[PDB]
């Protein structure tokens, strides 16, 4: 198993921001990394299915990057639709390991 | 009836032949003959009721067969041509069906679906592989993926005669014999790191038997390098 | 009407392989591709019906471009020109939007201006073996075969902007000419999985029904 | 100089032009050719080579090696269907995986022969009859062994041939290839009774393809990578 | 396109319950269908798949011994069953369509299973 | 495969020589190269395997503009039209923006509008001796060889300006044409240091290794 | 006047195109040509021209000319290695800088022969003799004078010839081109022992370069003035 | 290359013009023809002939 | 392609120190490099340079008698020893890259030395 760590788990920004959210595995899992976006209300949806290529459908604000061990997910501009819970899953190994979450809010 | 090549015969009574082209000749490469150009009787297989497929990597069952096992150690490149002659023996009483392909370039299929099978399972030195009617599982790390349906290659199993073929129904035949040319997109190539040719044998039809016949049917097969040169001093 | 099922008139057509886009001032936007077919599934299928192929290569590049939001203060911009260079197999490759890479004798580029016809540009068939190879049964790490290598493609702007951002799109072409194919195949079945190798999950062999009459 | 005139349609990209196009790596001395068998000069080639119909799919055999034996028994019946499928194009049938049928769904209009060749995986110490039916377009399936002989049929002996040829069109109600019991499977002592039939198809003449479209067995969600 | 799962269900330690997941849009016998349990203090966590044409099934290893996964042709669906219930199986469990190998592109909603007296 | 190694095919290819920046307000902006082959470090490697060379020459200009931030009030401006003037050897020579050296008749100029075909000119072999030549042992300061000259280069806007500020950019790109070569010399093993003469700092003859054997 | 339609690809800038171009001065009447001594032609012809190779790098002989010397010295051991180097291409080995390897450099396909001479600059009362043994690609190096001998070799006596030459493939394991003492030197008195070698590299047939890059010997960092 | 001169009235659509233009679908093989009874070659072969001429209209 | 020196040093009067500056990125027996003394006071200052092939150093006239420069293939690291250490020799040094023979492209990020009691 591949421990998948997210070690903030709590995001606080304001509009118009850029954030990043961190997420770092065990050992090597060679650029396989997926983030996804899970809404309060209990919707999860796929947004970047490698390192930064974007699904199809979803806004151009979103972007990540890293490589080896540490990841990241970049949000430049941040808009009302983007308070949400967010997952970093690996694809290399069996079984499938998933992140632990991160809650963002407005900061004042 | 009765062919002998170099100091080994065996004995026939059709042909098919490869892509309807004949072995043939091609730094400066030398031509042995006297030295491959023999009979290699692998072992024989046994053929019971709950069997499922076999498979062999050409240019790595011969590669311990004596002195064509030597040539290829010694010598760089090289390329070959083959004869093969596969033959059951079964009575009257048993039924049953193979289909014997000879596929050029069958890259297969790990279990997990992000690694590549290591080299001990695709290919065992002068022993046959088996397929299986079964799944392997996603936990094994790096296996071959041995679903006979699939045929190890992710294609349809009926699809696989498109190759050159041949059917050995135990009703009406006994014997098959393929001859085949070399299948390359270079002119010679090294003979460790590439196996450009795969046998298959698969029962459409599987084995039937009263009770008191033979509970198994023996496979054998006998492989012969036609028109072999390798590139060295 | 026997000719349409010949391998000039059902490989011979366009099919868009790639789609990225890039902006100016980010010093990390430039595009990036390298040359294969494994990428989409229906031109997958279609070239794995055979085992070697040899073919010509012809690419066609289709560039827009979209005005991101500056800050203010009357945003006019002239037109705008694009470098797309070709990098041959064993070639430098740019890691930085200005680079020494970009500047180099022996990779060809195009240079295109906005409102045009836009820039095709032609690969001849570059192999040390005498085809390409859809399948290969061996090692280098298991079925890669170093010998069929085509390339790389960089795309960036050659404009210097300060007073509007500016980000763009390219969508690439693919056709091949003058096709050969040798060593028919059976058409592939279960769905594509990875894209360096044939791995794979079982799959049925076809849609069932409920009785055999 | 020379005066020109530009037409509509001058500045476009159409995606199926054929133009030349300047080269982007002149004076390289490609590789020159070489003679490797198997040459494929037409795509009609591969659907002119036999294939194995999945005749027993059942909702349980199509993941093995059962979907294509039929199965063949003695029974007490006097006269009973042995399999059926319609001839009908694309509709979940039986034809449409093999490697005729994944030629057949790249393409839109499409006519032509078909041969079918059966062949008995049993014992070479039984013999029986069987009845090879066939229904025209329009015409209904036969519920009966008599109707099916009134029909045209071909009547299959097993024990002096192991081999039966069945040539019909097929063209883009449709058609059915029954097949009857005639007479029970006799069978000597220490031979076992229940038997398997293989069936194939081919392409008899030659067809005749047109409009090419994409194929619905293959699609993807994101770029494999 | 789209993945259909039941209502919220509730059920007595000891006893078993059975979801299930209706697909509609596509080939159901085509793709492997997963399934994801989410306690709400921690992540996500994978339990196992199964694969639709064959009705093959692979578990992880602390899931195997309690759940079970089936499937039928017919109305599309995939069930899933849960043995020996605890206290530590109150979660939201969704199901998912893996295509290309890693990428879980279609969920469903998720049902809420809770455990009490 | 023996017609890749001709001289026509090793040394008649494209090369950015030169990169340049001028503006139109700062009456000190236009751009100016002296034409000569010693400024990069792998054309100048190439051209240097012979001693006498001979070939026609082949120009092509890439430029790009840029707005610069000007104050305010809604700049709108027309198409850019460039003047790119060539003095032969002996010619007269501008030294502000607005000149008489540009308006003479015996220095060949183009003019081009941005968003059309990058402008190509061609320069034939002008020298009074019958080759050029890439060494000279001996004195005009040593090693100068004033026959071997090719002229100056100079670009400039022609539009004037007020609204706003722009910058613009010329990339010169380098192609011998018709090439012809006597007397062939080693390549140089040590790194380039200046432009005019052939000065160098002594470098090691090979990569060393730990044993003889 | 004349109907035109422009493809695309037209207003474009190919930096390998080959169009006609504008003149910038016509009506020049350029200096005619003069008899110069020594035209190339083809790049080959400095391939072929032989060159010294630094066998004896050994990390303070690369910037004298103690690089190009081999030594050769009366020992006391029965059979000794003198040199050896391998012919692995363009990994920091002995003919990378030479005449043909800069050639080499610049091109990335390429396959042909090599000569390689030697030539024994010693005194003229000295004897010896020497093996030239060559390993062939895939082939081990010999770790003793035997099992050199026991490939391809060749005997080389200095007392009657001063060089020998020694035909070679070499192609972009990669062999061997190892030698051996045979017999010691044998020398008359007031005549010295210590001997040195040379050793040469050529093309000897044609080679075939193919698919032309940069060579990697060579970096600015801003431009020469 | 070639110096050509573009005239006035180059990049216009005029309806009526005849002018060659790119096929979208090349390499069809098209059906070929049958003889069908009945073929017209101009509109004055509708014209001639007859017909019956409502001489009596009167308002119902 | 950085260069990357040694840590801060310290020194009583009379004793001698060693500092370094391994290269990275690029072929180091190609380029010479050159040694910067900065005094906090002043400008910079010029000690010398060494070729890594040949192991050929020049020095400056002030500072001849108490620097010695050194280098090692292997490493690729190139050593600078001061010798008579006195008060006057309390500043930062740098390793720079000479190319283009008046550029100094790349440089180090300095060590200081510091003598007291």
């Amino acid at each position: 198993d591949i421990q998948m760590t997210q070690t903030k788990s709590s995001l606080s920004a304001s509009l118009g921001d850029r954030v990043t959210i961190s997420c770092r595995a065990s050992q090597d899992i060679s650029n396989y990394l997926n983030w996804y976006q899970q809404k309060p209300d209990g919707s999860v949806k796929l947004l970047i299915y490698y390192t930064s290529t974007l699904h199809s459908g979803v806004p151009s604000r979103f972007s990540g990057s890293g490589s080896g061990t540490d990841y990241s997910l970049t949000i430049n501009s941040l808009e009302q639709e983007d308070i949400a819970t967010y997952f970093c899953q690996q694809g290399n190994t069996f079984p499938f390991t998933f992140g632990g979450g991160t809650k963002l809010e407005i900061r004042r | 009836r009765s062919i002998t090549l170099g100091n080994s015969t065996i004995t026939t009574q059709n042909v098919v032949v490869g892509y309807g082209v004949w072995p043939e000749y091609l730094d400066q490469p030398t031509q042995p003959d006297v030295a491959t150009c023999r009979f290699y009787t692998l072992e024989s297989v046994q053929w019971m009721k709950n069997s499922a497929g076999w498979w062999w990597k050409l240019p790595d069952a011969l590669s311990q067969m004596g002195l064509f096992g030597q040539n290829m150690q010694y010598h760089y490149l090289g390329r070959t041509g083959y004869t093969i002659h596969v033959q059951c023996n079964a009575s009257k009483f048993h039924q049953g069906c193979l289909l014997v392909v000879c596929v050029p370039e069958a890259e297969m299929g790990c279990s997990n679906l992000n690694n590549t099978p290591e080299f001990s399972e695709l290919s065992g030195g002068d022993s046959a592989r088996m397929f299986t009617d079964t799944q392997v599982g996603e936990s094994n790390a790096k296996k071959v993926q041995t679903a006979v349906w699939n045929a190890g290659m992710g294609v349809g199993v009926g699809n696989l005669t498109i190759f050159p073929h041949q059917w050995i129904n135990l009703r009406t035949n006994n014997s098959a014999t393929l001859v085949m040319p070399y299948i390359n997109s270079v002119p010679m190539d090294n003979m460790f790191r590439h196996n450009n040719l795969t046998l298959m044998i698969i029962p459409f039809v599987p084995l039937n038997y009263s009770e008191g016949s033979s509970p198994y049917v023996p496979i054998t097969v006998t492989i012969a390098p036609m028109c072999a040169e390798y590139n060295g001093l | 009407s026997r000719s349409e099922s010949s391998i000039e008139n059902f490989l011979c057509r366009s099919a868009c392989v790639y789609y990225a886009t890039y902006t100016n001032n980010s010093k990390k936007g430039f595009a990036e591709w390298v040359i294969n077919t494994r990428q989409v599934a229906q031109l997958r299928r279609k070239l794995e019906l055979f085992t070697y192929l040899r073919f010509d290569l012809e690419l066609t590049f289709v560039i827009t471009s979209a005005q991101q939001p500056s800050t203010a203060s009357s945003v006019d911009a002239p037109v705008q020109t694009h470098q797309i260079m070709y990098v041959p197999p064993g070639g430098p490759v740019p890691t930085k939007v200005k680079d020494y890479a970009w500047q180099t004798s022996t990779n060809p580029s195009v240079f295109w201006t906005e409102g045009n016809a836009p820039p095709r540009m032609s690969i001849p068939f570059i192999s040390i073996g005498n085809a390409y190879s859809c399948f290969y049964d061996g090692w280098t790490v298991y079925g890669i075969n170093t010998l069929n290598n085509m390339g790389t493609l960089y795309m960036r702007h050659v404009n210097e902007a300060g007073q509007g951002p500016i980000k763009s799109t390219v969508r690439i072409y693919f056709k091949p000419k003058h096709v050969k194919a040798w060593v028919p195949r059976p058409p592939r079945l279960c769905q594509y999985e990875k894209q360096k190798n044939v791995n794979f999950s079982p799959i049925g062999v076809t849609t069932s029904r409920t009785d055999i009459i | 100089g020379l005066p020109v005139m530009t037409t509509p349609g001058s500045t476009q990209f159409l995606t199926s032009d054929d133009f030349q196009s300047p080269s982007a790596m002149p004076q390289f001395d490609v590789t020159p050719e070489m003679q490797i068998p198997g040459r494929v000069n037409n795509l009609m080639e591969i659907a002119e080579v036999d294939s194995v119909v999945p005749v027993n799919n059942t909702e349980d055999n199509v993941s093995s090696l059962k979907a294509y034996q039929i199965p063949v028994q003695s029974n007490s019946d006097n006269g009973k269907q042995v399999f059926g499928f319609p001839l009908q194009p694309g509709a979940n049938n039986v034809l449409n995986r093999t490697l005729l049928g994944e030629i057949l769904n790249y393409y839109t209009h499409w006519s032509g022969s078909i041969k079918l060749t059966f062949m008995f995986c049993g014992s070479a110490m039984a013999t029986g009859k069987f009845l090879l039916a066939y229904s025209p377009p329009g015409a209904g399936v036969p519920k009966n062994r008599k109707d099916a002989m009134l029909g045209t049929h071909v009547i299959w002996d097993v024990g002096l041939q192991s081999s039966c040829v069945l040539c019909v069109p097929w063209i883009s109600a449709a058609g059915y290839v029954t097949c009857w019991y005639q007479t029970n499977i006799v069978v000597p002592a220490d031979v076992q009774s229940s038997c398997d039939i293989l069936c194939f198809v081919s392409a008899c003449n030659d067809f005749s393809v047109r409009m090419l479209k994409d194929t619905p067995f293959i699609r993807q969600d994101t770029f494999y990578q | 396109v789209q993945l259909q799962q039941s209502a919220a269900e509730l059920a007595r330690p000891g006893a078993s319950v059975k979801m299930s997941c209706k697909a509609s849009g596509y080939t159901f016998t085509t793709y492997t269908m997963h399934w994801v349990k989410q306690r709400p203090g921690q992540g996500l966590e994978w339990i196992g798949y199964i694969n639709p044409s064959s009705r093959y099934t692979e578990y992880n290893q602390k899931f195997k011994d309690k759940t079970t996964l089936t499937a039928d042709k017919s109305s599309s669906t995939a069930y899933m069953q849960l043995s020996s219930l605890t206290f530590e199986d109150s979660a939201v469990y969704y199901c998912a369509r893996r295509s290309e190998a890693d990428r879980f592109v279609y969920w469903g909603q998720g049902t809420l299973v809770t455990v009490s007296a």
